DNA sequence: TAGGGAGTAATCCCCTTGGCGGTTAAAACGCGGGGGACAGCGCGTACGTGCGTTTAAGCGGTGCTAGAGCTGTCTACGACCAATTGAGCGGCCTCGGCACCGGGATTCTCCA
DNA sequence: TGGAGAATCCCGGTGCCGAGGCCGCTCAATTGGTCGTAGACAGCTCTAGCACCGCTTAAACGCACGTACGCGCTGTCCCCCGCGTTTTAACCGCCAAGGGGATTACTCCCTAGTCTCCAGGCACGTGTCAGATATATACATCCTGTGCATGT
């Protein structure tokens, strides 16, 4: 009994585990079961563990200031992040203007001068220039003193117009989705189930890649070495589950990723601690 | 009114702490950190007073030597300010990285 | 936490001893990381010698052997 | 006399527990050497040999060759975090370097 | 003129059966073997002299291996060594 | 090829080969020129000079890697005497 | 004056293997100095073992020992 | 170390004096380059470009 | 087959774990605020590229013997062994070098 | 050239804790023999290192040119620096408690030592066959230098 309480409480138990106190535990908390192989296998079930388990003891202004400091440090980080975001947007706008200028200069020039302008811009072809402009426009859309102020103001207005256009697009998509919902729901549920399965597979593939990264034999390091030798989502799942919980009667909280990841699921918490929640590291 | 210029008091310090033999990290923070680590290797260890001091001397000697190499890297890159970049090149040329 | 007991002032003093005039605010957390890696390496070896000797107490000698193992020989203990 | 069963075998080993024992004993590591010590050391030597040779053959296959050479040994010893930490201050003759060109030097 | 060639060959033809190894590579591998031997044996000797023992038991070799080899390398090495010594004892 | 590309091609050529990069007879003559400062009329095994060469080339190559990082840290693509001396400085060879 | 037999091309090749894109012309004489200091350190130890062994010939092992003594173990001999 | 103690107007060798003795001789500093001395301190040394 | 190193039990002490209470040095903070980092720009020079001639690298032969490596002898030096004794280990002694503190005399900053 | 006032240094008195020292004593260091083999030495073989000589031709080296990179110079203002300041908890001094490192004593099985054996491994030949070097036997096909014609 001393050995099994030494190996059950595994991470270190703050208490002197004498032999005699385990003997007095055995004297008043042990009984020979009548039919052992049936009693044992269904013993650690959740339904009714509270009566099987036997438990043994052993012998505003300062919070507002800390909250204000966290808010102020958070505000500064947001301000720095907002500045970096704006600076990145400005740089992308300047780059977009540069490539649009090259696109305009290429309109009406000889094939030799177009190749010189594309080489100066480190681009392989006119198609590569259009791809870069499209990518920069998509990215921007998703995202003397008076001249400088006007340039910054117009850049902000373009960025605001892009954001407003993106918000309008998302709002329209949401409306269309709501309108479609006012109609079919089954085909909608099958699509949501398929999307859920696809995302779960992606999570499993990533978990596999993560586990393989702590490993070598994996063919993953061998494929990498062969390549070197030859050379020599959770938020999205939660959003979908929230939608299925609200509209799908067959979808229960138990089928959610969060439910598949909680103490109430594991048996080791029921084995060490019981059906009550975890120890908050209190005195008793 | 009176203000020594940025850089002046720094040199005063560089003279002071290069003339003294004392340990610069307070001892109790250090002892706590040393233990805090050890219990991940074996639970309920005890430490000789001298063992913690040996760890502190070695740790301070390591970090100060690292900062010398770091400083030379910064100076090579025409800076006076050491950064992650400097510390890392120092640790690499040495061999640690 | 305990690593934050290696305070910004403590790290400043060590940089000053090494002749450092100006210190970027990012140095403090880098220094803590570097120190923690060094201590882990020495303590791992010190505990290894301690275990071998069938002791529960880490001795000055275990630390000196751990440091010599890692090429950082310490005179003044042992 | 009963038939001589080689200790390598008694052990399930390819490596020569016998020679390892000679080298530990005649090699002044200490006044006395147990049987256990030879066995264990021989085993550890076999394991690391296995790892290195495996990675080396992997490299050789990657380069469509039947024969493990020095360059192969070298590229193996450098692509593993653990072997490269074990042999981090070792030079391998006819091994060459791993291909590496800095980013700032790459075409922009 | 003794070399761990033989054994390097037996291990090779166990792990990659149709692959050979060059004479130069055999030299390098033999040097590897000698080096690791030396390091482990020496750390073991030091541990012995430090604990006032005069014998290098299985337990010295184990602790030497744990000091010398890194992480997973150390763990797997300990495992193999323990397995071997166990089989030896059984026989 | 556009400028700078041939350099990256040369680097690739030298990083994929295992050949020795110093000429054998010049290196052998340097070894003997140094040796006779320590003891006159020394003989060398053929293999001993090759061992010295492999070690020497491996040392210089490793030094150039450290040198390269020193240059790049200073926002340069050219290595210079300063970079070698810092590398030697931090390695503790000084 | 055999040191300049370590040619500018030879040094260039070694810098290429070490990943160096462009080489300032002062590097060649530094590299010679660095190499000479390194060789002197290894050869002094190799000769020391050679003398101890009462040999007149420096052997491959003497060089391997000298390199191991200096934390630059050379596998292959 | 005795010279170092004398220069600091003391008759007892303390760890500081052993550090100053070792680091100011090239041959001792090469022999003991990788060695840390408890309560030894560091040589006074400010890099040239840091001075005003 | 010999014999002693080590594994183990009886025993305890010293130094490590641990707490407590008071002081103050030091650590961390509410608010200003700057100089040297960095980005940009221009220019000149030194390094890269290529082209032609010169120069010894590298192959390969020939020859010779120095010297590394082996082999057999034998001695002198080290291991061992037993008796003897004095140099070094514990710890107790005692007085002086250093720490400390304050106080006064001075060098120095930096900016008017 | 010239101050306010801060950081700094030197002197002197105090006193404390540890630098320099002394008494027993014991166990290790010396003395004085014994012995047997490790290594020094002498002689001998033949491997490989040295030395040299002629030739081929890959590379080195010398030169010319240009460009892009290093480097100097300018201007802006970041996020780290800084003060007096306020807060905090190490530090210090003292005390109780007792863990487990250290000692002794004993007991026993671990490995060393010994005479003995043979087989595993090492040096040495040998032989063979996977991939490679040209090709007789024929012919169609791909290649591209270059000439002629057509168009601008």
């Amino acid at each position: 009994m001393l050995k099994l309480l030494k190996l059950k409480y595994y991470t270190g138990f703050p208490g002197k585990l004498n032999s005699s106190q385990t003997e007095h535990m055995v004297r008043d908390f042990c009984y020979v079961s009548l039919d052992y192989d049936r009693e044992l296998a269904g013993y650690l079930d959740w339904t009714g563990l509270e009566d099987r388990e036997r438990i043994v003891q052993y012998p505003e202004e300062e919070l507002a200031r800390i909250a204000e400091r966290k808010k102020e440090s958070g505000r500064r980080l947001q301000e720095q992040a907002a500045k970096m975001r704006l600076e990145r947007l400005m740089k992308k706008e300047q780059e977009l203007e540069y490539y649009k200028d090259i696109q305009r200069r290429m309109q009406g020039e000889s094939k030799k001068e177009i190749k010189r302008l594309l080489d100066e811009a480190e681009l392989k072809d006119e198609a590569a220039l259009e791809r870069v402009i499209r990518d920069l426009e998509r990215s921007i859309k998703r995202a003397r003193q008076q001249r400088l102020l006007k340039s910054n103001w117009e850049a902000r207005q373009r960025a605001k117009a892009e954001k407003e256009a993106e918000k309008a697009r998302l709002a329209e998509e949401a409306r269309l989705d709501e309108e479609r919902r006012k109609n079919d729901l089954e085909g909608w549920l099958e699509e949501k189930r398929q999307l859920r399965l696809a995302k779960l597979n992606q999570l499993k593939e990533r978990e596999r890649l993560k586990a393989d990264l702590g490993n070598r034999k994996s063919l993953a390091s061998q494929i990498r070495m062969k390549n070197i030798a030859n050379l020599a989502l959770e938020a999205a799942i939660r959003s979908l589950e929230n939608d299925l919980l609200r509209y799908d009667k067959t979808f229960s909280y138990d089928m959610t990723l969060d439910a598949q990841r909680d103490w109430s699921k594991s048996l080791l918490h029921a084995f060490r601690y019981g059906p009550r929640p975890f120890d908050p590291s209190s005195q008793a | 009114p009176h203000r020594y210029r940025p850089g002046t008091v720094a040199l005063r310090e560089i003279r002071r702490y290069q003339k003294s033999t004392e340990l610069l990290i307070r001892k109790l923070p250090f002892q706590r950190l040393v233990r805090e680590i050890a219990q991940d290797f074996k639970t309920d260890l005890r430490f000789q007073s001298s063992a913690v001091m040996a760890l502190q001397e070695a740790s301070e000697a390591y970090l100060v030597g690292l900062f010398e190499d770091t400083n030379l890297c910064a100076i090579h890159a025409k800076r006076v300010t050491i950064m992650p970049k400097d510390i890392q090149l120092a640790r690499r040329i040495r061999g640690e990285r | 936490d305990n690593i934050q007991g290696i305070t910004k002032p403590a790290i400043r003093r060590l940089a000053r001893r090494g002749g450092v005039k100006r210190i970027s605010g990012l140095i403090y957390e880098e220094t803590r990381g570097v120190l923690k890696v060094f201590l882990e390496n020495v303590i791992r070896d010190a505990v290894t010698y301690t275990e071998h000797a069938k002791r529960k107490t880490v001795t000055a000698m275990d630390v000196v052997y751990a440091l010599k193992r890692q090429g950082r020989t310490l005179y003044g203990f042992g | 006399r009963a038939k001589a069963k080689t200790r390598s075998s008694r052990a399930g080993l390819q490596f020569p527990v016998g020679r390892v024992h000679r080298l530990l004993r005649k090699g002044n590591y200490a006044e006395r050497v147990g049987a256990g010590a030879p066995v264990y050391l021989a085993a550890v030597l076999e394991y690391l040999t296995a790892e290195i040779l495996e990675l080396a053959g992997n490299a050789a296959r990657d380069n469509k060759k039947t024969r493990i050479i020095p360059r192969h040994l070298q590229l193996a010893i450098r692509n593993d975090e653990e072997l490269n930490k074990l042999l981090g201050k070792v030079t391998i003759a006819q091994g060459g370097v791993l291909p590496n060109i800095q980013a700032v030097l790459l075409p922009k | 003129k003794e070399s761990y060639s033989v054994y390097v060959y037996k291990v090779l033809k166990q792990v990659h059966p149709d692959t050979g190894i060059s004479s130069k590579a055999m030299g390098i591998m033999n040097s590897f073997v000698n080096d690791i031997f030396e390091r482990i044996a020496g750390e073991a000797s030091r541990l012995a002299h430090y604990n006032k023992r005069s014998t290098i038991t299985s337990r010295e070799i184990q602790t030497a291996v744990r000091l010398l080899l890194p992480g997973e390398l150390a763990k797997h090495a300990v495992s193999e060594g323990t397995k071997a010594v166990t089989k030896y004892t059984s026989s």
